[PDB]
């Protein structure tokens, strides 16, 4: 567990951290501890910053992973719905309804941001993808954010 | 080796009079000792006769504790012999269908579990003792419970029973686990089931009950396609199609459902599967309805819900409406799907026709506002379902891809092979128009 906190904190490489996490998972089931459910929202997080929300689904059902079933679970299968979505309003929903568990975890806070920035990238990309002139009030009006900020993040994203 | 049909033949009987008169304990002591000598001698007739008969005495004399513990001790019994505890169960079986008191018949359908638990030659009897439990437990009101009992099986893989106790066993799954609400279970389970098993002498009545499930489960989301098939299955069925009012209903769902399902290569095959019928007759409306959504021209959602609207929602006496857009709130949101599907028609067609339209024409030609057309128009591009490109500050909708020289000089080069061959074909004709006409 503790390795695969370290091997996510900053080093950019998330396939380890998740083999790190399932191996804690696994050996905190096999004695029924109760941080299980920590790491299996871990693992969790692994995959969404991964870009492959998808399998949280068969994460989360996974065998194994049934009698864990509740609120941290949900929480997070809630952000990895928002991130297939592309919605940064379904995200920012989620983290307001769920604040004690994904704003009180001080790694899950560590990538909060991180996380933030993909998904507004995503999203811009998704609404812009049906135009050829749109206008940034739109965009901006269409995605709940501020002009400057919008056209700040489509100048970064064109560069 | 050593036979003992003799013997059996002879004390049988007396153990059944000494039994009736009330000697149970000696008679089962005695009748003990004979199974231990069978056994030893490896007589399979003699020993299954004296379990069998035992069990009966036990049985007709009200001592549920001595038959359950016979029952155990019997099978536990070293180098049983599997056939004689087959025979055992099989009559504990049957005594347990007659039996009636609740707590009895449920202890002693336990303890058969519990004698049979992984046993090769006792899984048949095993399997109905659960499906008689899950009954029971469904009965008293625990569907939870029966779900959990019955899905607990595997019966896909015992090789003695038969296809048709194998299906039976695999659709009354399907059914507690979509009365328990677990439909990814239920797909699971219905995997099992070989939809070539509904063909060979009988499978009509499970052919019908597992269509009607699939249709339960794929419709809990939104299946279209899927449903649209499941309803022309049973429609292909002799027994639905006999009966004018059951061919009618599966139909008109086959139809509706055809509709509803987006648009795609196999919508389209489907479709004009479909129409080209020669039943579709008696049911005119919905033929029209079909020839509506297959011909290629704008169609209007204010004139589909005045001449359709009442008969595909309330119905009429003479031909019946059907559950497919009923007042529920499934009925409704089939309704708004409906609705969507005529859109994303007209987008369709407007796009097949159309180098470059204005939005306010579009939302007005779609019969919705601006913005509810752009959000309409801009969810398909994305899905990928057609292409278009939006450029709001002059408001124009352009459907035409950009043209690389690369596909210009293509055009032009097709173009010349295809005049060629006209010339060359023109020619063929002119030489046979001469041939006729020149020789007188």
């Amino acid at each position: 567990m503790q390795s695969g906190i370290i091997h996510a904190a900053e080093e950019k490489d998330w396939k380890t951290a998740y083999s790190y996490f399932y191996e804690a998972f696994e050996g905190y089931d096999s004695i029924d501890s109760p941080k299980a459910i920590t790491s299996l929202k871990y693992m969790l997080l692994c995959k969404i910053m991964l870009n492959t929300p998808e399998d949280v689904q068969a994460l989360v059902s996974g065998k194994l992973a049934l009698r864990y079933a509740g609120r941290q679970t949900e929480a997070l299968k809630c952000v990895a719905q928002a991130s297939k979505n592309r919605s940064l309003a379904d995200f920012e929903k989620a983290l307001t309804d769920y604040r004690a568990e994904l704003r009180d975890d001080p790694i899950i806070s560590t990538h909060l941001a991180k996380l933030y920035d993909n998904l507004l990238e995503q999203n811009l990309i998704r609404v812009i993808e049906p135009f050829s002139r749109v206008q940034i009030e739109h965009i901006s009006s269409l995605i709940k954010l501020s002009k400057a900020d919008v056209e700040r993040k489509l100048s970064q994203m064109i560069l | 080796e050593v036979d003992y049909s003799a013997t059996v033949d002879q004390r049988l009987p007396e153990c059944a009079k000494l039994a009736k008169e009330g000697r149970l304990q000696e008679v089962i002591e005695t009748l003990l000792s004979l199974e231990k000598q069978t056994r030893t001698a490896s007589d399979m007739v003699s020993t299954s006769r004296i379990l069998v008969a035992v069990v009966k005495m036990c049985y007709e004399a009200k001592e549920w504790d001595l038959l359950n513990e016979n029952i155990m001790l019997l099978s536990k019994r070293r180098s049983q012999l599997k056939q004689a505890v087959a025979k055992m169960v099989q009559q504990c079986c049957t005594y347990v269908e007659e039996i009636t008191d609740l707590p009895i018949k449920l202890r002693l359908i336990d303890t058969l579990r519990m004698v049979t638990e992984g046993k090769i030659y006792v899984e048949i009897e095993r399997a109905r003792l659960t499906k008689t439990l899950a009954t029971i437990k469904e009965q008293n009101g625990d569907v939870k419970e029966a779900a959990s009992i019955l899905q607990e099986l595997q019966v896909e893989t015992y090789g003695s029973m038969e296809k048709k106790e194998r299906v039976e066993f695999i659709l009354e799954q399907m059914r507690l686990c979509l009365a328990v609400k677990d439909y990814i279970r239920t797909q699971i389970i219905s995997k099992k089931i070989n939809t070539k098993f509904f063909q060979e002498e009988n499978t009509e009545k499970l052919k019908l009950k597992y269509y009607n499930l699939m249709i339960q489960l794929d419709q809990h989301e939104g299946s279209y396609l899927s449903i649209c098939k499941h309803y022309r299955a049973i429609y292909d069925t002799p027994c639905i199609q006999a009966e004018s009012e059951k061919w009618q209903q599966a139909l008109k769902s086959v139809v509706l459902y055809v509709i509803l399902a987006p648009f795609d290569n196999e919508q389209s095959d489907l479709v004009h599967r479909i129409s080209g019928d020669k039943k579709l007759e008696e049911i005119p409306k919905y033929k029209d309805l079909l020839k509506l959504f297959t011909t290629m021209e704008l169609m209007r959602w204010s004139t589909l819900v005045e001449d359709y609207g009442m008969e595909l929602r309330k119905g009429s006496l003479e031909s019946p409406a059907t559950d497919v857009f009923g007042s529920t709130e499934e009925g409704e949101k089939r309704w708004k799907d409906l609705k969507n599907r005529v859109v994303e028609h007209n987008i369709r067609i407007m796009a097949k026709y159309y180098t470059r339209i204005t939005m306010k024409r579009m939302a007005q030609l779609l019969d919705l506002s601006v913005d509810e057309s752009e959000a309409f128009l801009s969810n398909l591009v994305v899905n990928k379902t057609i292409f278009a490109k939006v450029d709001r500050l002059a408001g124009i909708i352009n459907f035409q891809r950009p043209k690389d020289p690369n596909n210009l000089l293509n055009d032009w080069s097709q173009k010349l092979n295809s005049l060629m061959s006209l010339v060359n074909k023109t020619t063929h004709l002119i030489a046979k128009e001469e041939m006729i006409h020149n020789l007188q």
